[PDB]
This record gives C-alpha cells, sequence and structure tokens, in this order.
C-alpha cells in the first residue's frame, strides 16, 4: 500500500501539464480517489474527487470548469490535468485514497506528493488556536468551532482529524468522534455536541508533534481548517 | 462376552425415564393461562430487499442490529446494510455450494461452508480494502452445515459426519471434537454466556455438549424425525428446535425434560429455522410452505401467520438488540418485518 | 473390537449424566414465567416503539 | 356504415336496424 | 332511388329466438372470462410474463361482452338508440363503438404476441422461463394496448347522429359520416383496412409462427403424443379464430363489390344485415371459447 | 456520503448481473449411482462443450449415504444422469430400490432423470460365454439389424422394470435407455432439448 506522484517541477505561467500517481498495494477500482492541495505555511484545501468507475466527479468552486480529472483501472494509474496556473496555484499536491461504506475509513492513506513551482456560501469551520506552548508528560486539548452543524440527520457526524508530521506525508487519527481508526494509539479521543468540538490526548509524545487539521464531509465542498501546531 | 453389556444400557434408560417422571409434574398450561395471552399481532414488512440471484440458504446477523450476512448457491456472499438497503461487500466463492454461514462477534470475520467440505474465513477489515480468503479448515470428510463463531478466534462447525468440531483461526487445527452423534447433524446454537452450545441431528436427538470438556451432558429423544433448526432461549437454561414432523418443541436444560410443544392440525410441512425474540416470548419458526408462522412461546397460541415468500423459507434470525427480524426464502427474496 | 468400546463409552456417558443435579419442573417453570414477565415493557415486539423513537423509521 | 350523399332512405334505414361497427 | 315496394329486413321470429341465445351466451360470457381473472389474482403464484397476456386477452374479452352484447340486442329488440334527444347520447354514441374497436385490436393483437411468444420458446431451448413478468412483456403489453387506442381513435369522432325525414316518421339513427378530405379517405378504405388487420396480417402472421414453432419442434414414444395433441388445439384455435370473425368483414366487403343500387331493394340488404348479427355472435362464441380452451388442454388452472 | 454508497451498490448490482447472465445457460447436470458403475466412463467437475453451449456436471461422492439431506440442494438441475451396472444382478437390486429413493423423494419430483446403463458388451459377453422365465419382447422396439436377441429379451425385461417402477405422473419422466463413447455428448444434449422443451409447456397451459 503506497502511492507515488510524478511530474511537478517548474512551470511558466500560463502553461499546461498532466500529474499522475501510481498506486500498488491495493485494489484502485473500488478506491475512490481525492486531490488536496497544501498550499507552502498554510493550511490543505480540497481540489477535485473522482468515484469508483468514474460515475461520479466533483471540483471545488475555485478550479472548477478548469481542471480535469481521469482515472485508468487496468494500469492502476490517476491522472490530473493542469490547464492553466498562476501565483496562487503553486502548492504541495497530495493524492488520498478513500472509500465509503458503513464502518469504513475515508482518508485512510495520504501519497507523498509531488512539488509544483511557477514563475461561496459553503461550509467553514475554523479553530481559535494555532499554537500553544505545551511539554510532553500531560494531557492536551483542543477545541474547534464550525458554522454549520455536521450532525446528519442518519446518525453521525462527519468530522475528520489529520495529523501533519514536519516533512512527512498526513495521516489520519479520528475520521469520526467515539471511534478510534487503525493504525494509531488509544490515547487519542474526540467528542462534540454539533457546535462545538473537542479533541484529547491522554499523552504527548515526541512523535506526536506536528499540525492539527479539522475536516467535514457533511456537503461535498470540502474545506480545511487552519492549521494548529503544537511544539515542545 | 457382550452379551453382559447390554443389560445396564436399558437399565439407565428405565432409570433415565422413571427419574424425569418423578421430577415431572402436571404441565405448565394451567398455570401458563392465568395471565392474559398475547394474542394474533399485525406486522408488516419494511425492507422489501431485492438483489440477490439464487436461493438463499443460510443467514446471520452481526453484533449491531444493522449489517447481514446472507449466503446462496451462487456462490456469492453479499454484506447488507438493512437502514438503507445496499450491499456493503461482495465476496466470490469459489464453491457454489455452500449451506451455511456466520458473523464474528467483533465484525471483523465471515464464515461460510457447505458441499466442499472446507470452512472458508474471511476478512472484511484487511488493508488491501477486498475481502480476500483468511483461512481454508480442512479435515471434513462429509458437508458442513452449520458454523458459528465462539470468539473472534474460536469456531465451532457442524459437518455431516454425525459429529462437531472445534477450531482456532490462529493455528488452523482441530482443537477437540465431539463425535456422540449417531446420525447426520445441521442444527447448533450456542449459549449466550459462551459456555454451552446444543446440537439436533437427523437421529430426533438434540444433545447439550461443553466447550472444553468436550463430551455430551444431557440428551433429548423426543422429536420424531430429521432435527432442521434449533436455537438458545435468550436466558440460556432452555433451548428450542423443530423437525421435519411439523412441530416444534422446547425443553429445558436444568429439567432434562420436554416442556411442551407446538403443533397444529393445519400445518403438514416441517420447520426449516428457529429463532427466539429478544425477551423469548416469541418464538418464530419457519416452515416449507409460503407462510411463516410464530408461536408464543409459553402458550402455544398463532401470533402470526405473516406470509409475502413465493417459495419456502430457509432461515431466520432475530437483531440482539430485538428491534427487528429478518427471514429469507429460496424466491432469492429477504423480508425485514418490524 | 470396535462395539465394545463403543458400548463401554456409552454406558459411562450415561454413567456420567443419570446422577446430574434436577429440579422441580414446576420451579423451572415459575422462574422461565418471572424472567419473561421481568422484560415485559423491554421487548419492542410485544410493544412496538414509537417512529419517533424508532431508528428504523 | 360507409353509404354516400346521406340521401338513399335505404342506407340509412339498414344502418338504424344494423348493428354498429 | 326513393323507396321499394318492400321494407323492413328484421323478422318476428329471428328476433326472438336469437335473444334469448344471445342472453344465453351472456351469461356464460361473464362467468367464463371473469373465473380466469378472478384465479390469476388470487392464487398469487401466477404472475408471469406468459400469464400476463392471458390476462390482457382475458380481461379484454370481457370488455368487449359486456359492452358490444348489450347494446346489440336492445337495438334488435327495439330499432332505436338507448338514449335519444339527449347530448349524452351523442357521447355514448362516439363511446361504445371507439371501445369495441380497441377491444378487438388488443385481443387480435395479444393472439399475435401470444404466438410469438410461444414460438420464441420453443425456438429458444437454453432459456427457461421462470417467476416474474419480463420487462420486455411489461412493455410490450402497455404498447399493445396504447397502438390499438391509437387506432381506434380514427373511429370514435365523426360517428354522430344525423335525422332523417321520410314516410311521414321521425327517428334518431345512428351512424358515421365523413367531414372532411382524410375522413373520406378513410371511409372509401375503413372496410379494406379493417379486413386487412383483423384478417390479412394477423392470420399469416400467426400461422407461419405456429408452423414454424412446430417444424422446429419436429425437427421418444409417450412425448410425441402430447406434442400431436398441442399442436392440433393450437391450430385449431386458429381455424375457429378465422371462422368466427369471417362474417363480419365478409358482410362489409361485398357493400363495396355488390352494392350504386339497382333495385336490388331489400333481398341484398337483408340477407347482409342477418350475417351481419349472426356473425357478431360468431365472433362472441369465439371470445367465449377462447378461456375454456386453455382449462381443457391443460390441467394448471383450477375452475 | 450516502451517495459514493449507493453508487458502490450499483456497481455491484451491475457486476451481479454480469456472471448471472453467464450462469443461466450452464445447463447444469447431476451425476450420481453405484460405486462399480462407470462414472468416469463418461464435487467433481467435467468441461465439455458441444453445439455453442456448455455443461456443467456434478459429480457428488464426498457424501457418507442415505444422498436424502444434501439432494435438497439440487432442486434447480435441468436432469439428473442415474448410472447402474447393468452386467451386475446381485447388487442390482437394492440399486433399484436406490432408483426409487430418488424417484420419489421430495423436493426432487419436478426433476427428470436419464437412465444411463452401461457394461451392454460385457452383459452380451458373459451371456453368449425369477420373472425373466416369463416374458416376451415388445413389438414396438425395433432391435438393429445383426444383433443377437439373446441379451435383447434381458435388456428388453430391464427397460420394462425401469418403466413400471418409474411410472408407479407427467410433471418428471424417466427415459431409460442403454449405452457402452464420442455421440454420449450429443445425446445429452438431445435429452436436455427435450425435458427443456417438455417443461416449457408446464408453464405455457399447453
Amino acid at each position: 500500500v503506497q502511492l507515488v506522484e510524478s511530474g511537478g517541477g517548474l512551470v511558466q505561467p500560463g502553461g499546461s501539464r498532466k500529474l499522475s500517481c501510481s498506486a500498488s498495494g491495493f485494489a484502485f477500482s473500488s478506491f475512490g480517489m481525492h486531490w488536496v492541495r497544501q498550499a507552502p505555511e498554510k493550511g490543505l484545501e480540497w481540489v477535485a474527487y473522482i468515484s469508483s468507475g468514474s460515475g461520479t466527479i466533483y471540483y471545488a468552486d475555485t478550479v472548477k470548469g478548469r481542471f480535469t480529472i481521469s482515472r485508468d483501472d487496468p494500469k492502476n494509474t490517476l491522472f490530473l490535468q493542469m490547464t492553466s496556473l498562476r501565483s496562487e496555484d503553486t502548492a504541495m499536491y497530495y493524492c488520498v485514497r478513500s472509500i465509503y461504506y458503513y464502518g469504513s475509513s475515508p482518508f485512510d492513506f495520504w501519497g507523498q506528493g509531488t512539488t509544483l513551482t511557477v514563475s461561496s456560501a459553503d461550509i467553514v469551520m475554523t479553530q481559535a488556536t494555532s499554537s500553544v506552548p505545551v511539554t510532553p508528560g500531560e494531557s492536551v486539548s483542543i477545541s474547534c468551532r464550525s458554522s454549520k452543524s455536521l450532525l446528519h440527520s442518519n446518525g453521525n457526524t462527519y468530522l475528520y482529524w489529520f495529523l501533519q508530521r514536519p516533512g512527512q506525508s498526513p495521516q489520519l487519527l479520528i475520521y469520526r468522534m467515539s471511534n478510534l481508526a487503525s493504525g494509531v494509539p488509544d490515547r487519542f479521543s474526540g467528542s462534540g455536541s454539533g457546535t462545538a468540538f473537542t479533541l484529547t490526548i491522554s499523552r504527548l509524545e515526541a512523535e506526536d508533534v506536528g499540525v492539527y487539521y479539522c475536516m467535514q464531509h457533511l456537503e461535498y465542498p470540502l474545506t480545511f481548517g487552519a492549521g494548529t501546531k503544537l511544539e515542545l | 462376552e457382550l452379551d453382559q453389556l447390554r443389560q445396564e444400557a436399558e437399565q439407565l434408560k428405565n432409570q433415565i425415564r422413571d427419574a424425569r417422571k418423578a421430577c415431572a409434574d402436571a404441565t405448565l398450561s394451567q398455570i401458563t393461562n392465568n395471565i392474559d395471552p398475547v394474542g394474533r399481532i399485525q406486522m408488516r414488512t419494511r425492507r422489501t430487499l431485492r438483489g440477490h440471484l439464487a436461493k438463499i440458504y443460510a443467514m446471520h446477523w452481526g453484533t449491531d442490529s444493522r449489517l447481514l450476512v446472507s449466503a446462496s448457491q451462487d456462490g456469492k456472499l453479499i454484506i447488507w446494510d438493512s437502514y438503507t438497503t445496499n450491499k456493503v461487500h461482495a465476496i466470490p466463492l469459489r464453491s457454489s455450494w455452500v449451506m451455511t454461514c456466520a458473523y464474528a462477534p467483533s465484525g471483523n470475520y465471515v464464515a461460510c461452508g457447505g458441499l466442499d467440505n472446507i470452512c472458508s474465513i474471511y476478512n472484511l477489515k484487511t488493508r488491501e480494502g477486498n475481502v480476500r480468503v483468511s483461512r481454508e479448515l480442512a479435515g471434513h470428510t462429509g458437508y458442513l452445515s452449520c458454523c458459528r463463531f465462539l470468539d473472534d478466534n474460536q469456531i465451532v462447525t457442524s459437518s455431516g459426519d454425525t459429529t462437531c468440531a472445534l477450531w482456532d483461526i490462529e493455528t488452523g487445527q482441530q482443537t477437540t471434537t465431539f463425535t456422540g452423534h449417531t446420525g447426520d447433524v445441521m442444527s447448533l446454537s450456542l449459549a449466550p454466556d459462551t459456555r454451552l452450545f446444543v446440537s439436533g441431528a437427523c437421529d430426533a436427538s438434540a444433545k447439550l455438549w461443553d466447550v472444553r470438556e468436550g463430551m455430551c451432558r444431557q440428551t433429548f429423544t423426543g422429536h420424531e424425525s430429521d432435527i432442521n433448526a434449533i436455537c438458545f432461549f435468550p436466558n440460556g437454561n432452555a433451548f428450542a428446535t423443530g423437525s421435519d414432523d411439523a412441530t416444534c418443541r422446547l425443553f429445558d436444560l436444568r429439567a432434562d425434560q420436554e416442556l411442551m410443544t407446538y403443533s397444529h392440525d393445519n400445518i403438514i410441512c416441517g420447520i426449516t429455522s428457529v429463532s427466539f425474540s429478544k425477551s423469548g416470548r416469541l418464538l418464530l419458526a419457519g416452515y416449507d410452505d409460503f407462510n411463516c408462522n410464530v408461536w408464543d412461546a409459553l402458550k402455544a397460541d398463532r401470533a402470526g401467520v405473516l406470509a409475502g415468500h413465493d417459495n419456502r423459507v430457509s432461515c431466520l434470525g432475530v437483531t440482539d438488540d430485538g428491534m427487528a427480524v429478518a427471514t429469507g426464502s429460496w424466491d432469492s427474496f429477504l423480508k425485514i418485518w418490524n | 473390537t470396535a462395539s465394545i468400546a463403543q458400548a463401554r463409552k456409552l454406558v459411562e456417558q450415561l454413567k456420567m449424566e443419570a446422577n446430574i443435579d434436577r429440579i422441580k419442573v414446576s420451579k423451572a417453570a415459575a422462574d422461565l414465567m418471572a424472567y419473561c414477565e421481568a422484560h415485559a415493557k423491554e421487548d419492542p415486539l410485544l410493544t412496538p416503539v414509537p417512529a419517533s423513537e424508532n431508528p428504523f423509521r | 356504415c360507409s353509404c354516400s350523399s346521406l340521401m338513399d332512405k335505404e342506407c340509412v334505414y339498414f344502418c338504424h336496424l344494423d348493428i354498429i361497427w | 332511388h326513393n323507396y321499394c315496394p318492400q321494407q323492413t329486413k328484421i323478422t318476428s321470429a329471428f328476433k326472438y329466438i336469437n335473444t334469448v341465445i344471445s342472453c344465453t351466451i351472456f351469461i356464460v360470457g361473464m362467468v367464463g372470462n371473469a373465473t380466469l381473472l378472478r384465479i390469476i389474482y388470487q392464487n398469487k403464484c401466477m404472475r408471469n410474463g406468459p400469464n400476463a397476456l392471458i390476462a390482457s386477452l382475458a380481461l379484454g374479452d370481457l370488455i368487449y361482452v359486456v359492452i358490444d352484447l348489450p347494446i346489440n340486442v336492445f337495438k334488435l329488440l327495439a330499432g332505436r338508440w338507448p338514449f335519444d334527444h339527449n347530448d349524452f347520447g351523442v357521447f355514448l354514441c362516439k363511446l361504445f363503438p371507439f371501445l369495441q374497436k380497441s377491444s378487438v385490436g388488443i385481443t387480435v393483437l395479444n393472439l399475435c404476441a401470444l404466438s410469438v411468444d410461444r414460438y420464441r420458446a420453443v425456438a429458444s431451448w437454453s432459456r427457461v422461463q421462470g417467476i416474474g413478468i419480463p420487462l420486455v412483456t411489461a412493455i410490450e403489453i402497455v404498447s399493445i394496448w396504447i397502438l390499438s387506442f391509437i387506432l381506434a381513435i380514427p373511429e370514435a369522432i365523426g360517428f354522430v347522429m344525423v335525422p332523417f325525414e321520410y314516410r311521414g316518421e321521425q327517428h334518431k339513427t345512428c351512424m358515421l359520416n365523413a367531414t372532411s378530405k382524410f375522413m373520406e379517405f378513410y371511409q372509401d378504405v375503413k372496410d379494406w383496412w379493417l379486413f386487412g388487420f383483423y384478417f390479412c396480417m394477423p392470420l399469416v402472421c400467426t400461422a407461419i409462427f405456429y408452423t414454424l414453432m412446430t417444424c422446429e419442434m419436429l425437427n421418444l414414444s409417450e412425448h410425441l403424443k402430447q406434442r400431436r395433441e398441442v399442436a392440433k388445439t393450437v391450430f385449431c384455435l386458429v381455424v375457429i379464430f378465422a371462422l368466427c370473425w369471417f362474417p363480419l368483414h365478409l358482410s362489409r366487403i361485398l357493400k363495396k363489390t355488390v352494392y350504386e343500387m339497382d333495385k336490388n331493394r331489400c333481398e341484398l340488404l337483408s340477407f347482409l344485415l342477418l350475417m351481419d348479427y349472426i356473425g357478431i355472435n360468431l365472433a362472441t362464441m369465439n371470445s367465449c371459447i377462447n378461456p375454456i380452451a386453455l382449462y381443457f388442454v391443460s390441467k394448471k388452472f383450477k375452475n | 456520503e450516502d451517495k459514493a454508497a449507493a453508487e458502490r451498490s450499483k456497481m455491484i448490482d451491475k457486476n451481479l448481473r454480469e456472471d448471472g447472465e453467464k450462469a443461466r445457460r450452464t445447463l447444469r447436470l447431476l451425476l450420481l449411482g453405484a460405486d462399480n458403475s462407470g462414472k468416469s466412463t463418461i464435487i467433481f467437475e467435467t468441461k465439455f462443450q458441444v453445439d455453442k453451449v456448455n455443461f456443467h456436471m456434478f459429480d457428488v461422492g464426498g457424501q457418507r449415504d442415505e444422498r436424502r439431506k444434501w439432494i435438497q440442494c439440487f432442486n434447480d438441475v435441468t436432469a439428473i444422469i442415474f448410472v447402474v451396472d447393468s452386467s451386475d444382478y446381485n447388487r442390482l437390486q437394492e440399486a433399484l430400490n436406490d432408483f426409487k429413493s430418488i424417484w420419489n423423494n421430495r423436493w426432487l419430483r419436478t426433476i427428470s432423470v436419464i437412465l444411463f446403463l452401461n457394461k451392454q458388451d460385457l452383459l452380451a459377453e458373459k451371456v453368449l460365454a425369477p420373472e425373466f422365465a416369463r416374458y416376451t419382447t415388445p413389438e414396438d422396439a425395433t432391435p438393429e439389424p445383426g444383433e443377437d436377441p439373446r441379451v435383447t429379451r434381458a435388456k428388453y425385461f430391464i427397460r420394462k422394470e425401469f418403466v413400471d417402477i418409474s411410472t408407479a405422473d407427467g410433471r418428471h419422466i424417466c427415459y431409460p435407455h442403454f449405452t457402452c463413447d464420442t455421440e454420449n455428448a450429443r445425446r445429452i444434449f438431445n435429452d436436455c432439448k427435450d425435458i427443456i422443451l417438455q417443461m416449457n409447456l408446464r408453464e405455457y397451459n399447453l
């Protein structure tokens, strides 16, 4: 299970190029793919999505009608085409594999990514804190506020928590409150009442240093919260 | 010689019968009739499920009251989401002939078996995202007709070899064997405490076995024909079973006796599946006709005559929380009743 | 022979089974009735839940 | 009925006494 | 032109003797058809594609008898129209012929569909048919009904009442007339088109399909007799159907061949009028024998 | 999101109605009989294709005895192949009552049985080198020219007793014959075509 990105580099403004990512170790056909952009020193942001079998495709309002996405099941490689590039377009681009069903863990794995350099009225959430000086050893708690309640009438919320190590690919810790994801310790927990959502950590380790990102999945125009970083 | 070896056999047989009669007394009919009966109830289908391709043989509920697993002769396992009616997984079985399937209590593994004489274990929470064969259980010279997960690592299987076996997933080797059955066994149920389990065979005999001790404790021979289904009462001190001779019988482990029977003159077909409700007041039993009849476990009254299946029902199950009961027939149709 | 061993195992099984610890059937029936009536208001089958409180609908 | 000019009495009377078709 | 030495066409004896057999065929017509519908609905496992066509044909036959027979007998008992001097009479005058024409269209085409279905299954030996109505069959029946209704549309309109004055008597009489160029073209070809759509296209189509099905089936001792029995009764149903509906078109064809009148008087009119009422009874008895024939040939329908 | 779950369910449904269209033309068959019968002469599977249609054969032999509990799984088989040893006489009896346990068996009263007796050459070579004594050869069946009629009477008696035990209704019919080949598949094809044609009339009320 790994993802490898290619292409990238230095592109003149207004140019066109194609981005291709290779997937191995898992069934690409049954897994949906997401593209998420990471501006330098800024937060993450969703770009585009393709569903299993290429039957459903979404784009962000920022890049709507400008970028196209395609997938090739026989050679298990995802295609992304770049039409026009501007100053704000350059950022860190990641590929995410997700599956949607009962008991699933969407956004479980995140790609290495590739480096690209150049020469409204939707849901949104903000967290008041950005960085707090805390030492390892004791519990660490953070809070996040959402403009619109994410409590779907079906029965469960759609808040996702992500981990970004410095200089490393992002990873998922809590895909929904009160149920833990795989590959992470039990010291991470989350709770919420639909308006204010908080994340609690039992103990702080050296490897847990990173940036905290909050995610909503009720409306498909995915918006990521401003990164909160913890340092020792 | 052998001549001295049978006398004590019917000697203890007569001892058993005399002790049972001495411990027996006036039946519970004059006791159960004191309370007001539940009476006839109208129960309507809620999810007219479609999607199956061939005859459905068995099914099982998960620990949660929402997920289901179904087996069919087309060699495919389908995991159903009852609330939204959509398929979660589709497992293509190597062997088309399967007769049983089960859901692990942790919800991580699914087992199935049939005429292939091999029990197949499938992992649902694999990292690769596609359901694959976890372990194949060999060492069965007869068809497997019932398997139930003791826990995430221990399983119990009922074969057609006049015996039952217990298998460990981690090592794949048989732990204990129960060879006390003299007839083909197909019904297998486990107590809620996961300490005792019963099994009814074609010899019209249902007996209780131990998980670790490994020999029969009590035997019941009140039936007249092959035992098709068996199930444990919610309390755990009793169980009910059905047969091809069109009568349902309830037995008590502590009493070691027949405890009243369920039958009527209007039905001739035998029982295929037997299951209790959450409280055990209502007993739901399948039949080979086109209508499913449920019975009062304490009054033997016809509580429901629910129908809707074009063919005979082959599988029935009630959720752990008792919210709903799901039934499946040979017409590739599954029904959810509230 | 196999018949002799089968017979000895059979008679041993009924030897271990015969003694047991059996109670009166009336007491067991009364206990079962008490257990059934204890959860009378809990089982949704006997008393269907309202649609507002029903997760199904 | 398919007679023309709606003039001849015989066809009209026949249609009056004939079944419809 | 003008009058003739004798008038009237019917006879007093024929009016009464046929009326009782018209009532006799009516009472057996409903119960035979209503029974077939009631078994299909109530037995609960007869919901199949082949049975859907049979049910549609039986129901189409039922609406034919319950509509044509009560109005046909009344007109023969009294040479009049049921309503008279009412606007509802014109609406009823423009509704009953339309329903009857639609009834013939579906029943005739259902027979063609049944022959198509029977031949396809025999030819397609690798197809086991089971429970449930196919989507193809479901879309066929609704298209079958719609096409018959569309073709019966140019009969409902233009079917108006026009008085007459002759022999010092006023009567409210009902026929059809042409008031447009399209109607004039349709009126001059109405008999040819009706005969062609009811005899030319159905008979040849069902004959070749049944012959092809029989030939393909015959292309080892206790099964040949069953094949002969089903083949004979399949062809006999076509034979009786053609014979029963022949007088209806035969009388209308003679209108455009052996009729401007040259002193023919009631010699030609009464004979065609007499066969018109005899034929409509023959067509009805074909409808009455259709459901009971299925009961006799095979024992799957009970009562 | 429920939309992606619905799309996954639709894809799974499309995959389900892609292998099932390849399973309605399989024309599965069930083969069973005595151990001494020539099973290999014609769960075990065999692959053979004749006239643009495939065949699927079920040689179940991994079950202990009685055959009456797992046979209910074969309720929807097109036909059943029943094979006994004609050259054998001592074991012909319980083989005959074996056929009784199939012909009258419940969930099995709708499927035809194809009799495929072998060892005709062995019977002929044995003959050359109680009800049988009183019997006559029916004139309905004409033996092939140049055939020794010492064994023809015995074969006709075997056919007659097979038909008698079979007929002891019309919803399912036995096809008793003999065989000793390349045309075995052709005969099986013809037999399947005949039984399917008969089954079609059962739904058409013809």
